[PDB]
Formats: structure tokens, C-alpha cells, sequence
């Protein structure tokens, strides 16, 4: 039932200045009114960040995603190393009731999607391992920080109602941990 | 002739600690002493000899020191199946095996 | 001079005469750096 | 009437006797600390 | 937050651990000229020396009569030696087997013999045993490597291979690296033997139970040791590393015959005598070297560097910086956004970035060094 | 190894005799080895009796000099013990073992239990 | 796990972090992810059960 | 810097190039504490 | 963990067609199954019961 569309989804790759993002705390340890130094994985200050308007993008060390979402256009996410059944593969869907995070060995289509008129993104479902459930995300900004330090996958969360026109705003926001995962995976592609 | 007065003989010490086996002679056997390991119901097995030279197959936790009428066989870490009689035997003259320390659990 | 500084004795002759020289060297070194750091402490306090 | 120290007893330290007690094995292990007691004795002769 | 790897204003924040840096000069870090065009230099001589025939030799000598050899003027490829699993034991104590491929020595010594399988642990620094104390003694600083591999099918005979002999009793110990051939009687008591027969008089010739049916932990393992030296002669026994071309008066990194260092090479008016191999000046820093092939004198100073300092007048007053590099003529710097720009100034204490000299005179505030000082 | 194999029957009646044998595998008798025996009496422990040389020379302990005579078989590759008048105090595990002062290699031993 | 005791100085192992001292009532407001605290100079001073 | 401090070599560049860092590090540590105690001694007399 | 749904399941398969179930990421209090007499043989080999 899955066929690939013909025209390529060649998003325009613009460049602008970031001015802020990547400002957060590392773990779940409180401090009070003190300045603490850390070596961590960061988008450096005042850097050159790319504008996107579904091809595979490179791994990086750490990917920062933001979406200036309006009424939930972006729907799902595909992550993995080989993205097949020989090794575990990550799938993220913010469906109507929850957010679902799985690290499981699906057999995906070339363009797996919700099949609007959820789980039709796999051709086969064998030996699937991890499941995670949390609250629904939903003129909004949804922020992810993908980090992998010392065999630990840290995924922070932040939700913001956003209204700016083009670039990343002049403001500050920390991102709080929702899930920590002690999983050793060498993810190479995502979607 | 040179007689062998043992000291360890029998002892009840717990696991992994130090075991002393003092063999005292009448005259000087300064280089002449051997040190065997005999499980009860088995054959003796030589641990050290010839001024602290260890037998092939014997570990290095066993050490020897002393000369003359003060000698020792030391176990740095005791085991349950180390329950054995550990004889000293000199070879300065007609030899004589010591009393043998039956190291007990 | 009558403290071990983490070694096993406060007289050097006993270090020589109790156990084998190869591994006694580190204990000698331990007593040496104990007595030296004490001496350097003593030199320092004397300098102060 | 006020009382105030103005010197101390002039003291010097044999490095190798105090740290070894006249042992060749101790001093041989002690030499690999390099220029180790020349500066102590220089400080103490400087103290002297 | 603050990026501590970005601009010099932000790096001053990161060191002082505050967001409010007061006006002045702070120490940020040290800088260095990173080396490029890596140079590596060996002598001309490039023939192989057969360590393989010594490694793969069928008959060895005894444990107390080990055969000793000196090898010079070759290249030895430790890579083909490293990956091989034919040796049951391959352990290097004072060195790592993977890094031998870079360094070049001379006067390598190898002693070989045959021993039982359980005693292959006995050949090691700081080990006591029968052959560790009565047949071959090892120093505490015994840098090198050792090799053992099983030879039960060959060095054991069905009649009992008693040709591998060793001494059982002796009056005293043996010094490390000495060989004895005198097969003499042992006095085990108070009667002087004079080498004939009888009690307290034993023959040190005694045998092993070598048989081909015997399994692991008692099989005849052939054991070869590898001993090296450090810096006594112009090095001849090299490793599998090739050479390149040498460049002068640029900060490079160099491997001169196993001597690794960094710096700027130039032409030296000093006078090496022909017996000299290299140079040093004070406290084991190689100050001049004659190269191993063209045999011409160069001299080494490690390439010029210092600390980096930031002149920032306070984060409330402004955000623009100046950067001091401590004690470099500011030509050998290869921050490429700043280094190419409006003005770059050079001090007797190094060089200044982002600042222009003025003819003025002021009661100055932020000191630079060498009598010059900086301000916003 | 110098494996020393003891062989034969073991149960004997009181006031009987033991004719014991120690077969040698893995060592030449034509050497400096003193082919000896060690018994294990309760109270005395192990006790050195004596050994033989391949030419015939012998050296014993004075407690068991008067009863022990031993002989050698070089091509048969063994060495033996002869105990005359085996007493109840000879209730001991007798270990044949190769000796050059020390006893580096042993036989496993046969206890004499008279019954 | 056992019950915790206050205002008598005991050994405590709050969620795997082990420390000694006396426990008092505190007025500070932790954020919903911060489990335990540390005030200054890298020393524990406040813990939430 | 020309004292071994009980290590196997007195130049750190040899230590990195001669062994693996899991075993080089203890030799570097003896060199570090050797140079550091000497540096602290040098700093202490220089502080004096 | 639903070990009750494993130990008190309504139907089990045959031995040569054995049911495979994956159990992960929960808490199992083994005291209630230890004190239950509903198991005829309970022989532990990995660690003691």
C-alpha cells in the first residue's frame, strides 16, 4: 500500500545566526544561585544554523531540532542505524493520545507515514524490544536536544508557544529531561 | 644428627590470612631445607627448596626465608582444601622430615 | 623516625631483615618519602 | 620587660644518614630522586 | 549560558566563572603553533635483519646456558610480529607491543631457551621461581618483551627428552645476565665433595619428564626474550617506519631515530665532532641534532609559544576584545576571523590582535607586557 | 613428570609381610638420583628412611637402618623396598619418591592396614 | 527501605546518595525534575525524599 | 625533569611513545607527582 | 510485573510448541510468589530463589 511519490522534497537550505539555543543544565542536580562550569555537547554561541523548509540528514554528534509548529503539521519521526530488522530501530509518533517512543526492529517503507485517510509504517514486526509512553505535545515551538554521553541517551524536552517570523528568537530557554535512556546505540540515519 | 622441631603442626585459622610453619633444627641447615604439601590420602608435593627456589607449578604466594635453626613455610592465603601436612626436611646430613604442620580449617 | 609513614617499621634494618629485598625496596621508598616529606615539612616549617 | 627569640639552634641534616641509617640499598634507591638532598642541605645550610 | 570556546570576551567569563568580568587582562590559556608537514628521519640502512630465524628456530640452548645475541644495522617490522598468534605468550612489560613500530633503537639483545608450560609466567620482571632465581634472573627495570610458544611435538621424545637440563642446587644466587658452563658438584652438608659421589654431594645434572603425550602446563615451551637499551649509541635496529623530507625554520614535529620532539630547525654554527651522535645542552633537552642521513647539523628550539591573554574592559562597558600572544614574533601564528583584519600589532612580549599602536601617552591601566599596555 | 607407580595387592593379615615395588617412568636411574622411600606414621609424620644409588650405594636413617634393605633394577626401571618384621607402628602410607636431598617427584603411596 | 527520622543525626541513604547529619524543615522550592540539591562549593546541603 | 622519580624514563615524550596510556599514566603520575612536589617545593621556596 | 498472568494464565501451549513472552522494564515482588503454594516445583539455577 506504500508507494513513493515522484517529486523530490528538496527543502531550501538557508543560513542565519542562532544567537541563543543550546542553553541548559546537564542532569537532575539542583544548585542554588551559583555559576557552574561544564564540558558538554553544545551548539556554540552566535553560530551558523541552517534553515529547512524526506531525505536522510547526517548523524552529527548532537542534533538540535526546533519546529515552529502550527496545528501539528509535523507528525512523526524515524531514527536508527540500519533502519531495518537486523538491529533495533527508533520510532517517534505524537499521536492523538500520547507520545510513543519505541526502539524496535521494524521493516519500514521508503516513505513510512501515518497513512491518513498509525502503525502501517512497517511491513513486518519482529523481535521488538523497547516501549515508552508519555503525554501529548499538543503556534508552537517544540524543541529536542539529542545527546549521547557515556552510554546514556539524554533527550530533553521544551514546549513553547512561538510567534516569530523567520529566525531563532532573542530569548533564553533551558530544556528539562523527560527521558534518560541507558542504551548503547550507534544511530547513523534519521528521518 | 640434626633433629627437626616444628612449630605450625596444627592450627585453625580462617580463610586468606597468614599461616606460619616454623621448623627449628639443632645445627645449621642454612641452605638445606625442603617444603612439601601432602593432602591426607594423597602424595606429598614439594613447594619450595634450595634457599627459596620454588617448584614448577607452585604459586608465588608461598615464600621461604630464614637460615640455620630458624626456617619458615608461609601461606599468604589459606584455602579449605589446603588442609594438608606441610613437612620440613633438611639435607645437611642424613635427612629427616619434620613433624609436619597439619594446617586445619 | 619512630613512625612508619605507611611502611611496616621504623627501623630500616628490620625492613632488610624481615622480608625479601625486591619488594622491600618500595617499603624503603615509602619510608624514604615519608621521612623526606616530613623532612621537607620540617625544612618548610623551619623556613617559616 | 619583653622576651623575643632572635635565632634558633643552627641545625643541618645529613640527608643520607637520616633517611637510610647507612644502607647501600637504601641510598641506591634514594639516588633516583635526583638532586633531592642538595637543595635540602642548601636550604638548611642557607638556614645555617 | 556562555560558550567558552567562542570569542575572547566569552572565554574570560569561563575562566573567572562569572558573567561580570571586571576591566583588565586575564589569563585565558596557552597557545602553540600546531605542527604541519610531519617529518620523520632514519639512517640510510634498510636491510632486514633476521629476527624470524631466531624466532622460528628449532633448537634452543639451555635455561642456565641461554644463548645471547647482539643485532645491529637493520630494520625490523614488528607489525608482522605483532598480529601473529603462533606464540602462546607474547607480552612486553616495559613497552607496548603496538608502539614498537615507531621507535628505533640499537643493540637489541635476545636470549632463548626451553621450559615447561607452567613456567612461562616465571620469565617476567619481579618474578621468583626455580629458573627465575637459579637459571635466569631478571632486573626490576627489565624493559622489553618475551615470547613463548608450545613445542611438545618436537622438544619431547618418547624415550624422555632429557637434553633440556637445569641446575637444582647452588651455593648462592645468579646475577642477571650471566652464563655458567662449569658443571660442578654441590656441597649439601659439611663434607667437601671434590666431585665424585655420595651423600650431601649432588649432581646438578637432572632431567625433566618431557613426553609427547603430555598436555598443557607441562609441555616444552620455547621461550625467547627481547631486551632493549635506551640511548647509548647511534641507533641501528629500526622499526617499520619510512622517511620523508625535512624542512627548516617552520614549526614541525619530528621523529629523529626514535627521538620525538617539536620545533623549528635551522642551520647551526656549532661544531660536531665525528664521534658525536646528537646533542643536548642543559637538562636533557636535545638542543642540536645532526640528521641520520645527510649528516649535517641542525639545531632545535621547540616552536615559539606562550600564554594567551585577553584585554576586555568589562562586559558592561563593551564587548570587543584584544588578544595577546606571549612572546612570539607574530608571523608564525599558523583565530582566522581576527588574525586577518584591520590592524595587528607586535610587541617585545609577543603580538597583539585587534589593536593599533598609537603615539599617545597615558596613565595606563591594563598592562600588556614589555612596557606596552592596552585599553578600550 | 617422574611418575612413580606402585602396584600389587594391599590387604594383609596381622604379623604378615609387605613386599612393595615402585616402578619408575620418566627418569634415568643411571644419574645422580637417590631412589628413596617415605613412610607416614601417626605421631611421627613423614619420616625419611633412605635411598639407593644405581651402582648400589645406600644411606639410611638410624631409626630404620636395621630393618630396611633395598635393591635396584635399571633396565626394568624401578626401585624397591624390603621391610622385614612389619610391625603395627608401620601402619603408614609408604611413598616411593625420587630424591636428590629434596623429593621433587613422588609416588602416590600405599597405606599398610593390617586386617 | 525503612522510615526516615528527623532532628536526630543519623546515617541516611536518600535514593542511593549516602550522607551523615541532622535533618531540619526547609523552605526552598525545588523544580519538578531536580531531585537533590547542593548549595555551594560542591557540598550536599538539601535533599528531597 | 632529569630525575626518573621511580619511573622507567625521565622524559614524558618517551612515555607516550613507548607504552599504552593505560600503563603510561602511572609512570606519568609518578612524573607528575615528582615534578609537582618539586614544583610545589620550588613554588614553596619561591613563595618563601 | 504481571507474573500472575504468566503463572496463572488461562491456557498454556504444548511443550514442542512453547509460548515465548518477553518480560522487561517493570518491578516484580517475588515474595508473593515465593509464599504462594501454587507452584509444585520451584528450582532456581541462576541465583537462589
Amino acid at each position: 500500500q506504500c508507494v513513493n511519490l515522484r517529486t523530490r522534497t528538496q527543502l531550501p537550505p538557508a543560513y542565519t545566526n542562532s544567537f541563543t539555543r543550546g542553553v541548559y543544565y546537564p542532569d537532575k542536580v539542583f544548585r542554588s544561585s551559583v555559576l557552574h562550569s561544564t564540558q558538554d555537547l553544545f551548539l556554540p554561541f552566535f553560530s551558523n544554523v541552517t534553515w529547512f523548509h524526506n531525505p536522510v540528514l547526517p548523524f552529527n554528534d548532537g542534533v538540535y531540532f526546533a519546529s515552529t509548529e502550527k496545528s501539528n503539521i509535523i507528525r512523526g519521526w524515524i531514527f536508527g542505524t540500519t533502519l531495518d530488522s537486523k538491529t533495533q530501530s527508533l520510532l517517534i509518533v505524537n499521536n492523538a493520545t500520547n507520545v510513543v517512543i519505541k526502539v524496535c526492529e521494524f521493516q519500514f517503507c521508503n516513505d513510512p507515514f501515518l497513512d491518513v485517510y498509525e502503525s502501517g509504517v512497517y511491513s513486518s514486526a519482529n523481535n521488538c524490544t523497547f516501549e515508552y509512553v508519555s503525554q501529548p505535545f499538543l503556534k508552537n515551538l517544540r524543541e529536542f536536544v539529542f545527546k549521547n554521553i557515556d552510554g546514556y541517551f539524554k533527550i530533553y524536552s521544551k514546549h513553547t508557544p512561538i510567534n516569530l517570523v523567520r529566525d531563532l528568537p532573542q530569548g533564553f530557554s533551558a530544556l528539562e529531561p523527560l527521558v534518560d535512556l541507558p542504551i548503547g546505540i550507534n544511530i547513523t540515519r534519521f528521518q | 644428627d640434626i633433629q627437626l622441631t616444628q612449630s605450625p603442626s596444627s592450627l585453625s585459622v580462617s580463610v586468606g590470612d597468614r599461616v606460619t610453619i616454623t621448623c627449628r633444627a639443632s645445627q645449621a641447615i642454612s641452605n638445606s631445607l625442603a617444603w612439601y604439601q601432602q593432602k591426607p590420602g594423597k602424595a606429598p608435593k614439594l613447594l619450595l627448596y634450595a634457599a627459596s627456589t620454588l617448584e614448577s607449578g607452585v604459586p608465588s604466594r608461598f615464600s621461604g626465608s630464614g637460615s640455620g635453626t630458624d626456617f619458615t613455610l608461609t601461606i599468604s592465603s589459606l584455602q579449605p582444601e589446603d588442609f594438608a601436612t606441610y613437612y620440613c626436611q633438611h639435607y645437611y646430613s642424613t635427612p629427616f622430615f619434620g613433624g609436619g604442620t597439619k594446617v586445619e580449617i | 623516625l619512630s613512625s612508619n609513614f605507611g611502611a611496616i617499621s621504623s627501623v630500616l634494618n628490620d625492613i632488610l631483615s624481615r622480608l625479601d629485598p625486591p619488594e622491600a625496596e618500595v617499603q624503603i621508598d615509602r619510608l624514604i618519602t615519608g621521612r623526606l616529606q616530613s623532612l621537607q615539612t620540617y625544612v618548610t616549617q623551619q623556613l617559616i | 620587660t619583653e622576651i623575643l627569640p632572635v635565632s634558633m639552634t643552627k641545625t643541618s641534616v645529613d640527608c643520607t644518614m637520616y633517611i637510610c641509617g647507612d644502607s647501600t640499598e637504601c641510598s641506591n634507591l634514594l639516588l633516583q630522586y635526583g638532586s633531592f638532598c642538595t637543595q635540602l642541605n642548601r636550604a638548611l645550610t642557607g638556614i645555617a | 549560558a556562555v560558550d567558552c570556546a567562542l570569542d575572547p570576551l566569552s572565554e574570560t567569563k569561563c575562566t573567572l566563572k562569572s558573567f561580570t568580568v571586571e576591566k583588565g587582562i586575564y589569563q585565558t590559556s596557552n597557545f602553540r603553533v600546531q605542527p604541519t608537514e610531519s617529518i620523520v628521519r632514519f639512517p640510510n640502512i634498510t636491510n632486514l635483519c633476521p629476527f624470524g630465524e631466531v624466532f622460528n628456530a628449532t633448537r634452543f640452548a639451555s635455561v642456565y646456558a641461554w644463548n645471547r645475541k647482539r643485532i645491529s644495522n637493520c630494520v625490523a617490522d614488528y607489525s608482522v610480529l605483532y598480529n601473529s598468534a603462533s606464540f602462546s605468550t607474547f607480552k612486553c612489560y616495559g613497552v607496548s607491543p603496538t608502539k614498537l613500530n615507531d621507535l628505533c633503537f640499537t643493540n637489541v639483545y635476545a636470549d632463548s631457551f626451553v621450559i615447561r608450560g607452567d613456567e612461562v609466567r616465571q620469565i617476567a620482571p619481579g618474578q621468583t621461581g626455580k629458573i627465575a632465581d637459579y637459571n635466569y634472573k631478571l632486573p626490576d627495570d627489565f624493559t622489553g618483551c618475551v615470547i613463548a610458544w608450545n613445542s611438545n611435538n618436537l622438544d619431547s621424545k618418547v624415550g624422555g627428552n632429557y637434553n633440556y637440563r637445569y641446575r637444582l642446587f647452588r651455593k648462592s644466587n645468579l646475577k642477571p645476565f650471566e652464563r655458567d658452563i662449569s658443571t660442578e658438584i654441590y656441597q649439601a652438608g659439611s663434607k667437601p665433595c671434590n666431585g665424585v659421589e655420595g651423600f650431601n654431594c649432588y649432581f646438578p645434572l637432572q632431567s625433566y619428564g618431557f613426553q609427547p603425550t603430555n598436555g598443557v602446563g607441562y609441555q616444552p615451551y620455547r621461550v625467547v626474550v627481547l631486551s632493549f637499551e635506551l640511548l647509548h649509541a647511534p641507533a641501528t635496529v629500526c622499526g617499520p617506519k619510512k622517511s620523508t623530507n625535512l624542512v627548516k625554520n617552520k614549526c614541525v614535529n619530528f621523529n629523529f631515530n626514535g627521538l620525538t620532539g617539536t620545533g623549528v630547525l635551522t642551520e647551526s654554527n656549532k661544531k660536531f665532532l665525528p664521534f658525536q651522535q646528537f646533542g643536548r645542552d642543559i637538562a636533557d633537552t636535545t638542543d642540536a641534532v645532526r640528521d641520520p642521513q645527510t649528516l649535517e647539523i641542525l639545531d632545535i628550539t621547540p616552536c615559539s609559544f606562550g600564554g594567551v591573554s585577553v584585554i576586555t574592559p568589562g562586559t558592561n562597558t563593551s564587548n570587543q576584545v584584544a588578544v595577546l600572544y606571549q612572546g612570539v614574533n607574530c608571523t608564525e601564528v599558523p583565530w582566522r576571523v581576527y588574525s586577518t583584519g584591520s590592524n595587528v600589532f607586535q610587541t617585545r612580549a609577543g603580538c597583539l590582535i585587534g589593536a593599533e599602536h598609537v603615539n599617545n601617552s597615558y596613565e595606563c591601566d591594563i598592562p600588556i607586557g614589555a612596557g606596552i599596555c592596552a585599553s578600550y | 613428570q617422574v611418575q612413580l607407580q606402585q602396584s600389587g595387592p594391599g590387604l594383609v593379615k596381622p604379623s604378615g609381610t609387605l613386599s612393595l615395588t615402585c616402578a619408575v617412568s620418566g627418569a634415568s636411574i643411571s644419574s645422580g638420583d637417590w631412589w628413596s622411600w617415605v613412610r607416614q606414621s601417626p605421631g611421627r609424620g613423614l619420616e625419611w628412611i633412605g635411598g639407593i644409588f644405581h651402582s648400589g650405594t645406600t644411606n639410611y636413617s638410624p631409626s630404620l637402618k636395621s630393618r630396611v634393605t633395598m635393591s635396584v633394577d635399571q633396565p626394568k626401571n624401578q626401585f624397591s623396598l624390603h621391610l622385614t618384621s612389619v610391625t603395627a607402628a608401620d601402619t603408614a602410607v609408604y611413598y616411593c619418591a625420587r630424591m636428590r636431598g629434596i623429593f621433587d617427584y613422588w609416588g602416590q603411596g600405599t597405606l599398610v592396614t593390617v586386617s
